[PDB]
């Protein structure tokens, strides 16, 4: 039973430390596209709307 | 217990002579000698036919 | 599939595999254009994400089956929602030598074991 | 005008260049460029690749949640997950493109969350053989045992 | 007698166990030396030109 | 040729007696390549992994009916032999002159990977058997408990 | 050495039918013109470089036959291929040894083992899709794939011999001497120690 | 030169003239070609047939063993495998399907109702005897009745006082143990027979249909004439 206890412990801790891995990482690389719109040009538009 | 072994011995056997053999016609296939069965000439620049 | 089977993950997991597998046929088959979402792109996805809300929910049913007496304690909300009155709309079973006198301690020390 | 299905025309400038003018050069010479700034659509992706690919990546944290024992299946969650991201792996193989000047986000976010999942696996593997130690094989490290069950509720 | 089986088992256990830890340690060490033997050389190698 | 090596490689004035002369097919030069195929891709990439992967079916049988992964080992041997079925699909054509020899040695495989998969039940239906769901006659334990083994060599 | 590879591709330019003594040809440089030249997604040009060759046979010893031949050594980026080759890989080999910790009663060790194999044989399509299928030589890719096939495999053999000795009994088997001496007394004394003989 | 994969069984030729200025005649020839499958029995056919044979067996795997989902479940996987090979080669038109692509459909659901019905079987067997109460109905089919008709036999002084209350409760828990234990064979017993029911079913049915679509290309031969009577 304190075997299985520490392995809960274990378990614990580390779900919050995949989670936040995992989260901050996608969150990073989708960000880098969030980021990386069309610049604002000196034109007026392709297709006039 | 004594199934599995049994099975092991003849099954494992099995499978290494099917696959030897399968594998022995492949590896032991070669282009035959001659390009022309039947002509004993090799059509090589080294046996020229001189007229 | 009963907790007690060892094979819920075993199901699910592997019905999302196949499903993965599929995938690939589907993507081989429909055409691939961003104009807007077809048909079959919407029941794919809806189907990927009932096998995803299943595992997710496979886990906390395993999880609850698994809790163990002495670390857990079941709260009463719990036991008032789904033992006392779920079920009623259902159709379940709801739930004078040292020696001697050490041998008699031993025995009484096996019964209160299995109380 | 259509619009591409996958393509919107956002910016179209043109510009007259000429150059080679210089009196080593000798004779001028113009063009005319076009720059086609176009934009994607990435809907295809984000509903066939992005989306399933994410879900199924995320579902590697619910073996933290799954009992330690012989009945657990902690380890088949994580693996299969494994297997799922190498099969979609082959899938986005087929459309990323081969050249290697940088890296694509798709391929990119495929690998960093292949990683995570063979940490997870690993950690899945170590809290395995911590949960099932018995006294007939192993001793109790009172270490280890302090750290975890009385340092830890304290840091909490 | 039962006692008996369980302790000649553990041993069997134990066995398995320390055979266990040295084909860990032995296949952590093959990963690591079959990926340096395979790219090092050519890595090394283009490192000097 | 990266993949091909050059044997034989005559030419030849072929005639056709039976043709009239006024006709084009009478007369040809015939320039022939015998060809070996370099088989060192297909081995390393295809044959290696798939014979390796097939021979593990058998190890099924030193695993004990008490660790709970026979058949899963068994049928996942399956599922890999019908991947490598679906990589020698793309690279063959569907002709009906004769099965590829990878083609036998696969067909092969998957045939005895099944009939393995069948006996891991069979061994599995028989490890768990109990007093309440079966007999155990006097005449199967004298054959499979004293017999058997013992002709076998086990422990 | 692919994907860190470098190939020497040449371009053999004659005059097709005329011969040394009626035309001649001559290079404009010593190089290629390589300045409006567009990156390379894929490759890098490190040297370029044209020489000119004059031929004679001896059957035609008054017409010599000349050629310019423009050589170009090239170093692939190999970025693409380690990212998606090299690193599943890399992975799949670190995983294959973690069945190695895990406990026998876990009852999960083939299905991490049997999982890596099939993970292995998926990203064979991957594999074969992006490696050159060419035999003459094995590519260092091939290499490092056929190497993680094996010891996966080897890994599964162990693991299943493991997983027999571990659940032996006496009502199955009798422990040899040397087995004890050798697992259960000499390795652990070389060892950290915390096992409980 | 010879095609691997067709054999030509008529080829005639026709001049068709108009309907009865504008008009043409036509010089149709036909050809007439029939397919060569061995590469679809060796690389589709027999794989299905195989897979067919393990989902049978699947019921005769005891539920203690913890393997019929992996095994049933990966046989879907496989067949999921051998839809993807046929991705690239059956026709795309929608005017009927494939024989072959109805032997695969029929192939995963027959696959599909065995995962069904092994999971109905494991929910038997694992059924916890306090919880769930036998009905009589259930005893009397498949204890009673059915087991008959598939060949299943089922075999067959404070301190002395403190003690006594010791011993007569670990009697009362072995025998509580005793009841418990024989419900969950009855319910175990249950589970047994419906498998073998299962088993039984699951032969017929796939010999049946596996019979029907075999006959049914077996069976689909060239025409003896390139223009029958219509
Ligand atoms: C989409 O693509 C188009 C086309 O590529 C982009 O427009 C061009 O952008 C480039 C820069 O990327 C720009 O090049 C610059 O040209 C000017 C003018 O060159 C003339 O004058 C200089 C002297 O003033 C002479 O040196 C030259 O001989 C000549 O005829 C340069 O001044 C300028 O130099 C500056 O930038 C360099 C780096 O790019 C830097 O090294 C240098 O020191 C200096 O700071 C550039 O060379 C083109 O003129 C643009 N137009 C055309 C018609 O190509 C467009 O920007 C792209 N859009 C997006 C959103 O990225
Ligand atoms: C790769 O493929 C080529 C074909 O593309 C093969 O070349 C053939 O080789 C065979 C065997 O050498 C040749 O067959 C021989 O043809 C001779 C000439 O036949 C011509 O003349 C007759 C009339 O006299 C015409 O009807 C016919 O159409 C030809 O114009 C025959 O005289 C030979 O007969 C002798 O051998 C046979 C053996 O069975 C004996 O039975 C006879 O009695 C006699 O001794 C023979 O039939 C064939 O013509 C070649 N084809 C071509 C296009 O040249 C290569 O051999 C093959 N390479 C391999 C497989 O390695
Ligand atoms: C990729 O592949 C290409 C093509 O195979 C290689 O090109 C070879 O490059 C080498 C080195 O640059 C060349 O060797 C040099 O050739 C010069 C010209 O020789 C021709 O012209 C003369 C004059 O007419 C003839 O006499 C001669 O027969 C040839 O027809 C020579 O002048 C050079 O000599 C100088 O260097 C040598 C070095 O050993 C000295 O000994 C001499 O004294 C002198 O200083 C030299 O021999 C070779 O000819 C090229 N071959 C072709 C076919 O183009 C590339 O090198 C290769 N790239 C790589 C892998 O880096
Ligand atoms: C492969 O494909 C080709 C082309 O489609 C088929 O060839 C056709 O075959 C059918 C029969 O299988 C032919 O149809 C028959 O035509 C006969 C003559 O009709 C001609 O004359 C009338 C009157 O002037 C014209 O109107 C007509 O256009 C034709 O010029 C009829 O006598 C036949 O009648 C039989 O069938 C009808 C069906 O409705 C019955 O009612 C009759 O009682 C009788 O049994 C018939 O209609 C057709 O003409 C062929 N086409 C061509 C271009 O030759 C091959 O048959 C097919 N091969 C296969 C599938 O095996
Ligand atoms: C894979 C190759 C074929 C199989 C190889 C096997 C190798 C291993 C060797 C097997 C022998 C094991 C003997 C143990 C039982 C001893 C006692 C006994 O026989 O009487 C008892 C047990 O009866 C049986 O269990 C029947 C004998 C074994 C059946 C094995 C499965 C069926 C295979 C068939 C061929 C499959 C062909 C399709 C697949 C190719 C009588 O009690 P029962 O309740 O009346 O028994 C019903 C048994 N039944 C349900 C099977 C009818
Ligand atoms: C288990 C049960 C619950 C399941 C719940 C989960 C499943 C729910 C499923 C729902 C699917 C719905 C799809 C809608 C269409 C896509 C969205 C969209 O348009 O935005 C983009 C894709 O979206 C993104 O921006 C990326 C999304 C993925 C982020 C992954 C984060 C992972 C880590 C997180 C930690 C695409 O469009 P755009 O580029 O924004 O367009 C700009 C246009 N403009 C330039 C003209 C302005
Ligand atoms: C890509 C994004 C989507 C990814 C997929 C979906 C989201 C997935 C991610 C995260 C959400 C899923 C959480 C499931 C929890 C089920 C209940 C449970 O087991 O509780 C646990 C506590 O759990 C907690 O303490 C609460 C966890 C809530 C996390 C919420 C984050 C969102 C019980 O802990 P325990 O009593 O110790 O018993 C378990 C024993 N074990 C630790 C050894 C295992
Ligand atoms: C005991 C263990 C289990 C056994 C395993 C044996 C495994 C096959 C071994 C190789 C056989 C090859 C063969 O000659 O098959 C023939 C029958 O081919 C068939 O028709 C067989 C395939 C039937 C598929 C299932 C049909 C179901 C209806 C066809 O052969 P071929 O295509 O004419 O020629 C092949 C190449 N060769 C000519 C060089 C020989
Ligand atoms: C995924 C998690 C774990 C790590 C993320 C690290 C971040 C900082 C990395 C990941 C991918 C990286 C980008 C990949 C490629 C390029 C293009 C290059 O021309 C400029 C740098 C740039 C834009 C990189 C910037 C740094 C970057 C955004
Ligand atoms: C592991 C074995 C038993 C399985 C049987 C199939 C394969 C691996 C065997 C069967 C017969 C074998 C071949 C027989 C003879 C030769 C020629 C020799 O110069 C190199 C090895 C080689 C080429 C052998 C190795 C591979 C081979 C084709
Ligand atoms: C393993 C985990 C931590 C990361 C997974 C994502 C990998 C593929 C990312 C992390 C950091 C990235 C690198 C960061 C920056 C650069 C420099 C740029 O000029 C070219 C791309 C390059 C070289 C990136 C390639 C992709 C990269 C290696
Ligand atoms: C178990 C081990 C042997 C791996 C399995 C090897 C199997 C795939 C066998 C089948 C046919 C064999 C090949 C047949 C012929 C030759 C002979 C010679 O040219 C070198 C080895 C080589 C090229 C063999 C290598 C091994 C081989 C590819
Ligand atoms: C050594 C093992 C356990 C791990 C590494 C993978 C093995 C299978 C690889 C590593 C190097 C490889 C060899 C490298 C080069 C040659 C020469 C040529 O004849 C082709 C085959 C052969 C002979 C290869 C056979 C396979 C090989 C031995």
């Amino acid at each position: 039973s304190d075997w299985v206890r520490m392995g809960n412990a274990l378990d614990n801790i580390c779900f919050w430390a995949a989670l936040v891995l995992f989260s901050v990482g996608s969150s990073l690389i989708f960000l880098g596209a969030y980021f990386n719109r069309v610049p604002d040009l000196p034109y007026a538009p392709c297709i006039q709307p | 217990r004594t199934v599995d072994r049994l099975c092991l011995f003849v099954v494992t056997p099995v499978m290494v002579v099917g696959t030897a053999w399968i594998f022995l016609q492949g590896v032991y296939n070669q282009p035959p000698p001659q390009p022309f069965p039947g002509d004993p000439y090799s059509y090589n620049v080294q046996d020229k036919r001189f007229i | 599939l009963p907790t007690d089977s060892g094979e819920k993950m075993t199901l699910s997991i592997s019905v999302l595999l196949s499903l993965t597998v599929f995938l690939l046929v589907i993507v081989e088959l429909i055409p691939s254009t961003s104009s807007a979402v077809p048909l079959i792109g919407k029941y794919m996805l809806f189907t990927m994400v009932f096998v995803i809300a299943s595992i997710i929910i496979t886990v906390i049913v395993i999880n609850t089956h698994h809790r163990s007496p002495s670390t857990h304690v079941m709260p009463n909300w719990v036991r008032k929602v789904f033992i006392d009155t779920i079920p009623n709309i259902m159709f379940f079973s709801t739930m004078k030598h040292p020696e001697v006198k050490s041998a008699i301690e031993g025995i009484k020390y096996i019964a209160e074991t299995m109380k | 005008y259509t619009e591409n299905g996958e393509w919107a025309i956002d910016f179209c400038p043109g510009v007259i260049r000429r150059h080679h003018g210089g009196a080593t050069d000798g004779p001028g010479e113009t063009d005319v460029i076009y720059s086609l700034i176009i934009r994607r659509k990435p809907l295809f992706y984000v509903i066939n690749i992005i989306v399933p690919c994410v879900l199924i990546s995320g579902l590697v944290l619910l073996a933290y949640f799954l009992p330690a024992q012989a009945g657990g299946q902690k380890c088949t969650v994580s693996i299969n997950v494994l297997l799922a991201q190498t099969v979609f792996l082959f899938l986005i193989a087929q459309k990323i493109p081969e050249t290697s000047l940088s890296v694509p986000l798709l391929g990119r976010f495929l690998i960093f969350v292949m990683v995570v999942a063979t940490l997870i696996v690993m950690n899945c593997v170590i809290v395995l053989n911590v949960s099932q130690r018995t006294p007939t094989t192993h001793a109790m490290s009172p270490r280890l045992r302090h750290v975890l069950l009385e340092l830890l509720p304290r840091l909490l | 007698s039962d006692q008996e089986s369980n302790n000649a088992a553990a041993e069997w256990k134990y066995v398995a166990m320390v055979m266990d830890h040295i084909l860990l340690g032995v296949f952590m060490l093959v990963c690591i030396i079959g990926t340096l033997a395979v790219f090092a050389g050519r890595l090394i190698e283009l490192n000097q030109q | 040729n990266g993949e091909w090596e050059i044997v034989h490689r005559p030419a030849r004035v072929n005639v056709d007696p039976r043709a009239p002369l006024d006709s084009p097919s009478r007369q040809d030069i015939t320039f022939y390549l015998i060809i070996r195929r370099k088989p060192l891709f297909y081995i390393i990439n295809i044959l290696v992994p798939c014979v390796l992967i097939s021979f593990m079916v058998n190890l099924v049988f030193y695993l004990p009916a008490d660790s709970g992964e026979k058949t899963s080992v068994a049928i996942s041997v399956l599922l890999a032999q019908s991947v490598f079925l679906l990589l020698i699909s793309k690279r063959l054509p569907a002709t009906s002159m004769a099965i590829p020899l990878i083609g036998k040695f696969l067909l092969f495989g998957m045939v005895l990977v099944t009939m393995v998969v069948v006996i891991c039940v069979i061994v599995l239906n028989i490890h768990f058997r109990t007093p309440s769901t079966h007999v155990l006659s006097e005449g199967v334990k004298k054959l499979f408990l004293e017999t058997l083994p013992e002709l076998l060599h086990m422990s | 050495h692919f994907p860190f590879d470098e190939q020497n591709c040449s371009m053999k330019l004659g005059t097709w039918t005329y011969d040394g003594s009626v035309v001649a040809i001559n290079p404009e440089s010593d190089q290629p013109d390589l300045s409006n030249f567009m990156e390379s997604g894929e490759w890098v040009i490190k040297e370029s470089r044209g020489w000119k060759h004059s031929v004679t046979y001896s059957c035609c010893p008054d017409t010599p036959y000349l050629d310019i031949t423009y050589h170009f050594v090239m170093q692939r980026l190999p970025l693409y291929f380690i990212v998606n080759v090299i690193i599943p890989c890399l992975l799949f080999s670190f995983l294959t040894g973690l069945v190695f910790y895990l406990p026998t009663d876990s009852g999960e060790k083939m299905t991490l083992s049997i999982s890596v194999l099939l993970s292995l044989t998926v990203f064979l399509l991957v594999i074969v899709e992006l490696i050159p299928s060419t035999s003459s030589a094995v590519p260092l890719i091939g290499k490092y794939m056929l190497f993680t096939m094996v010891f996966v495999i080897a890994s599964i053999i162990i693991t299943v011999i493991v997983i027999n000795t571990h659940h032996r009994s006496p009502s199955t088997h009798v422990m040899p001497n040397w087995v004890r001496k050798v697992f259960i007394d000499t390795i652990p004394n070389i060892m950290f120690f915390s096992t409980m003989k | 030169i010879e095609n691997g994969q067709w054999e030509i069984i008529h080829k005639p030729s026709r001049l068709i003239q108009p309907p009865g200025e504008g008009q043409r005649q036509e010089v149709i020839f036909y050809l007439i070609i029939r397919r060569k499958p061995l590469f679809y029995l060796v690389n589709v056919i027999a794989p299905c047939i195989l897979i067919t044979l393990l989902a049978i067996f699947v019921f005769y795997l005891p539920p203690d063993a913890g393997e019929k989902m992996g095994l049933s479940i990966f046989a879907l996987l496989t067949l999921t495998v051998f839809l993807l090979l046929l991705a690239d080669k059956v026709p795309e038109t929608s005017l009927s399907v494939p024989i072959i692509i109805k032997y695969l459909m029929f192939t995963m659901v027959l696959v599909t109702f065995s995962v069904i019905l092994s999971v109905v079987v494991l929910n038997l067997h694992h059924r916890s005897p306090h919880t769930h109460q036998m009905p009589l109905w259930v005893r009397q089919i498949f204890i009673h009745k059915l087991p008959l008709y598939l060949r299943l036999k089922r075999p067959k002084l404070p301190e002395l006082r403190e003690v006594v209350s010791s011993i007569s409760y670990i009697a009362r828990q072995l025998q509580e143990q005793e009841d418990h234990d024989a419900l969950k064979e009855d319910w175990q017993f249950v589970a047994m027979v419906v498998d073998r029911l299962f088993l039984w079913t699951f032969i017929i049915f796939t010999s049946v249909g596996t019979l029907v679509i075999f006959l049914d290309a077996t069976y689909h031969l060239p025409p003896p004439d390139p223009f029958p009577s219509r």
